[PDB]
């Protein structure tokens, strides 16, 4: 029900830009904390980012500070990622996570492969 | 993979679960204000019975 | 091919939101607005129960709504008199971590179980006149979050992995598998004729499920976070679901979708438990302020607060006849409230 | 005299100030104790002794005031009664803040096991041994140098019988302080902390050594209103029954409201009363 | 009747005989100290079990103080509903690999979401950093993993405090202490709760975790009295 789905992705050369966007149309937008959430061909799934429920605290994951920028719209329910100055590393299936519960600080179960309040894949392809 | 028969299983319960029919919410709602009505009576919660009767006094 | 299932399933969705909106026809809110309000409500706490010494997570009333057992992390099932306050028995269990119990119609055995992935079985009448585990019931993977007796032999019971299961005492082993929920499955309901059941799981969602037939039929998306509490409507053509939302909601099978909603401005923390007085109008609500509340289920107005507790309501109980409310919480008291005009 | 008038006036008014502080005293302890019997969230040793310190602050606050409304044979047994029902209980109020900081000192320095079967102990010791010591000077003075009601002690043999007892029960509690406030000083530089915490330090101990102060009093308990000559005879006589009067006070007001675990029971039971009211 | 009479007076001696052992049971639960050894993925923690079906626990009583380890393995990867269930034990262990994808990042994740939660917050949480030859290893052999996993690492100089180091090397010194920087400025970070973090680095093989763990636990249990009488 909570009916994330992103948009963006594609191919792009090394050193490009790119902009996922990502709408949620279930909940109340403003009382929860979005996080964006990434998962490498092989690897498993890794915590990229998050933002707070009014758009103040913001952290990275260390290697995307500075490239990486995370906005959100809360009148427009959308929830946005402008990444900039990509590698052939950073190739991955982006998910739009959420925490589970709204008014708290914290979340866990984000980066776990059954959590229920992430939306489905963004294929993300540098070469 | 497995994701396969996931989307599979998911699709045949929605079809499943949308071949049935609905009723009426003013219909359900007639209902429960019935039983709420015919019941109401015998509650001693919502109508305080004496504490004669009352076994936890 | 994968997308072409993902289409289908959304044009699926879509068919089915648009049906309910179709059959969606008045609202009860607008239709309640020419009934008699219930009023304040006052509920003296009466029986306080003192005898654990660590945080109840669950209790059950029994069949004759007056022996109530109550369980704690400190390894003790406790088996009150709620008229004289007494304790009728206290059986040490095996692993400190329980997170549910379960007294039978019957008022034989008792079950109970937890972080321990087994539930264990504690059969009250013996010859001996010794509560000993009379069945283990193991192969469940995550944690044990509820178990409700559905007959003196069988038990249906909703552990951490999104599996339930319908077991069978004499023999110990699985009968049907309940597969189908995506997240924890927290909470569970039987029907007062013991014909369906509900299990609210982490998905924010929850299905009803046929124990003979052993499929889904119906599943309710209408909250939007974990669903703790879940509780059918006496009638049992209706149930309550409560969330980390702090808000409640009254759904109807045969709609096959919402009716009202019991949210408060005021409340932000969510729901532990829920429950529905013998009539049904009364909507009690056990939340994380400490403090339970009464709502009237055709109204969402506030009728009363069951204030009075130090730590969460993890626990809340009407009894079958209907007289008293038991309200278990983390500071480990069991008091029995009342009411009285 | 002027000067003379001014003495007059100000022994007056400190008479009238230890009346006043006696009698806030009692309302305090009224208070604590009605507290700590009614909201029977708090059942556990700790605060046994703490009601059991404050009826024993509650005997001595009385007696002394008896004391001194029957102070000029029913008279003269009236008296006695008195007199030795202060000397017992100004013994039991610093033997129960020695069982306290007992209590304290074991409870934080015990390698596990926590012992809560030790409030017989407790009890009988509180409240045992300043009977215990306190019996044989009533036989004594009584036998030997029988006084009316009492007086200045003539002999080290009338001083030191009760002096004793008290000064050996706050010279331990001085040094069991001694060691709490090591563990507590370890515990604050452990966190290395604000000069705000630093002076937390210096706060607790004297706010709860304000007893050694006491102890100064009950060497210098008789008062007789002393008249001599001098500026510090009144200094002291002032001082010291403030320093009686504040110290009941203090002990009951600053050892059981600052408690977090009453503080939240009181504003929880006055906010449930207000919604059950309206 | 006498037959009540005889009934009420039978379940007053049941419930006499009932509070007798329930009061027997209090001083062993009091006196007992209950750890829950929770750690991220292999970093350790078979290993910690050995040095001292869902659940796991170990009796072991170490300078006459009991303890209980409570080893939740079997569970589902999700911890947000079970882990309320912890808000009462003593002390959270936690162990980190500080040698597939981020696992100081997930340890991050996780210990900050702990310190977070609102149920646990008012519990205290010892942390073992594990792997210490294993990341000196890594360091010495010149490979470039944390350097660039964490930029902020290149602008750090190591703590002039602590150095007991007889002879290791200063830049595996200079990472252990970014490390244990990086998880006690999660901890320092918001103090809404009375709860306090221990970090240690668990390098010997010796019984010397075990004496760590037991003096966490009683400067645990002094600072939790201290505070109960309002001295600290």
């Amino acid at each position: 029900q909570v009916q994330l789905q992103e948009s963006g992705g594609g191919l792009v050369q090394p050193g490009g830009s790119l902009r996922l966007s990502c709408a949620a149309s279930g909940f109340t937008f403003s009382n929860y904390k979005m996080n964006w959430v990434r998962q490498a061909p092989g690897k498993g799934l890794e915590w990229v980012s998050d933002i707070s429920q009014s758009g103040a605290s913001i952290s990275y994951t260390g290697s995307v500070k500075g490239r990486f920028t995370i906005s959100r719209d809360n009148a427009k329910n959308t929830l946005y990622l402008q990444m900039n100055s990509l590698k052939p590393e950073d190739t991955a299936v982006y998910y739009c996570a959420r925490c589970p519960a709204p008014f708290t600080r914290d979340c866990f179960d984000v980066t776990s492969t059954t959590y229920a309040y992430r939306g489905q894949g963004t294929q993300v392809t540098v070469s | 993979t497995a994701s396969i028969a996931q989307a599979r299983k998911l699709v045949e319960q929605l079809k499943m679960e949308a071949n049935i029919d609905r009723i009426k919410v003013s219909k359900a709602a007639a209902d429960l204000m019935a039983y709420c009505e015919a019941h109401a009576k015998e509650d001693p919660l919502l109508t305080p019975v004496p504490a004669s009767e009352n076994p936890f006094r | 091919e994968l997308d072409q299932l993902r289409q289908e399933a959304e044009q699926l969705k879509n068919q089915i939101r648009d049906a309910r909106k179709a059959c969606a026809d008045a609202t009860l809110s607008q239709i309640t607005n020419n009934i008699d309000p219930v009023g304040r409500i006052q509920m003296r706490t009466r029986r306080t129960l003192r005898g654990h010494l660590a945080k109840i997570y669950a209790m059950h009333w029994g069949t004759d709504s007056r022996l109530l057992v109550s369980a704690s992390q400190d390894g003790k099932l406790i088996i009150w008199d709620s008229y004289t306050t007494n304790k009728v028995h206290a059986i040490p269990l095996r692993s400190s971590w329980v997170m549910t119990c379960a007294y039978a119609p019957s008022g034989n055995y008792v079950a109970c179980g937890g972080l321990d992935n087994i539930c264990s079985i504690y059969n009250l009448k013996t010859r001996e006149g010794n509560v000993r585990v009379s069945r283990e019931l193991a192969g469940h993977t995550g944690y044990l979050s509820c178990c409700r007796f559905l007959d003196d032999n069988q038990i249906v019971t909703s552990s951490g992995d999104t599996t339930c299961a319908l077991w069978d005492i004499e023999t110990g082993q699985q009968t049907t598998t309940f597969t189908g929920h995506t997240g924890d499955v927290m909470s569970l309901s039987l029907a007062p004729d013991t014909r369906l059941f509900v299990s609210g799981a982490c998905d924010a969602s929850a299905k009803l499920w046929d124990v003979r037939e052993g499929m889904c039929r119906q599943t309710f998306t209408g909250h939007e976070s974990d669903i703790n509490a879940i509780c059918f409507f006496p009638n049992g053509n209706a149930f309550a679901t409560g969330s980390d939302d702090a808000t409640c909601r009254l759904f109807d099978l045969r709609a096959d979708q919402e009716l009202m909603t019991y949210s408060h401005d005021n409340i932000i923390c969510g729901i532990t438990s829920v429950s529905f007085s013998k009539s049904g109008r009364l909507l009690l609500a056990g939340y994380d302020d400490f403090n339970c509340n009464v709502w009237d289920a055709l109204k969402a107005d506030r009728a009363g607060v069951l204030a009075g507790h130090d730590n969460r309501v993890s626990c809340l109980g009407v009894t079958d006849d209907g007289m008293a409310v038991a309200t278990g919480s983390w500071d480990s008291f069991l008091k029995i409230w009342n009411g009285s005009s | 005299n002027e000067a003379f008038l001014d003495q007059r006036l100000i022994l007056e008014r400190l008479q009238v100030m230890y009346t006043v502080g006696y009698s806030l005293s009692l309302a305090t302890l009224l208070l604590a104790l009605l507290i700590l019997s009614l909201f029977r969230r708090l059942h556990c040793t700790r605060n046994y002794i703490h009601i059991n310190l404050f009826t024993s602050f509650m005997l001595r606050a009385a007696a002394i005031l008896s004391r001194d409304r029957l102070l000029p044979n029913q008279a003269l047994a009236a008296c006695r009664t008195a007199q030795i029902v202060t000397q017992y209980c100004v013994g039991a109020n610093y033997t129960w803040l020695l069982v306290e900081g007992v209590y304290l000192h074991s409870l934080l320095v015990l390698v596990g096991g926590s012992e809560e079967g030790h409030f017989r102990y407790y009890l009988l010791l509180g409240w045992g041994a300043p009977a215990l010591f306190v019996i044989p000077w009533v036989i004594v003075r009584y036998l030997y140098e029988n006084t009316q009601c009492w007086e200045r002690n003539e002999v080290k043999a009338i001083w030191w019988i009760i002096r004793t007892p008290i000064l050996m029960t706050i010279l331990i509690n001085f040094l069991i302080f001694i060691r709490i406030l090591g563990i507590l000083l370890s515990k604050l530089r452990t966190r290395q902390m604000r000069c705000r915490d630093y002076r937390l330090r210096l706060a607790r101990s004297t706010l709860f050594l304000v007893p050694l102060l006491g102890v100064h009093e009950v060497v210098f308990a008789p008062v007789t209103e002393e008249q001599a000559r001098g500026a510090l005879r009144f200094a002291k006589l002032g001082f010291e029954i403030f320093l009686s009067s504040f110290q009941g006070f203090l002990v009951s007001v600053l050892y059981c409201f600052i408690n977090k675990e009453v503080q939240s029971e009181i504003r929880r039971g006055w906010h449930h009363c207000r919604l059950r009211r309206s | 009747t006498e037959d009540q009479r005889n009934e009420e007076k039978a379940q007053r001696e049941a419930n006499k005989k009932i509070e007798k052992q329930l009061q027997k049971d209090k001083q062993v639960y009091r006196a007992t100290h209950r750890l829950l050894l929770l750690g991220a993925g292999e970093s350790g923690k078979n290993t910690i079990v050995k040095q001292m079906s869902g659940i796991f626990e170990t009796k072991f009583q170490v300078d006459k103080v009991n303890f209980h380890m409570f080893d939740v393995g079997a569970q589902r990867d999700e911890r947000r509903k079970w882990i309320q269930c912890f808000n009462d034990v003593t002390a959270i262990i936690f162990v980190v690999a500080s040698s597939q994808t981020n696992r100081l990042q997930a340890a991050l994740k996780l210990f900050d979401s702990i310190w977070n939660n609102k149920w646990l917050r008012d519990t205290s949480v010892i942390l073992f950093l594990n792997k210490q030859d294993l990341l000196a290893e890594k360091v010495l052999a010149g490979k470039s993993k944390i350097e660039d996993y964490f930029p902020e690492f290149a602008r750090y100089t190591t703590p002039e405090d602590a150095t007991p180091e007889p002879g290791e090397d200063p830049r595996v010194t200079r990472a252990k202490y970014f490390i244990r920087d990086e998880f006690l400025r999660i901890s320092t970070a918001s103090g809404d709760g009375r709860h306090y973090c221990y970090p240690h680095f668990t390098c010997a093989v010796d019984t010397e975790n075990i004496r760590r763990v037991f003096n966490d636990c009683r400067d645990i249990i002094q600072r939790m009295h201290l505070r109960q009488y309002e001295l600290l």
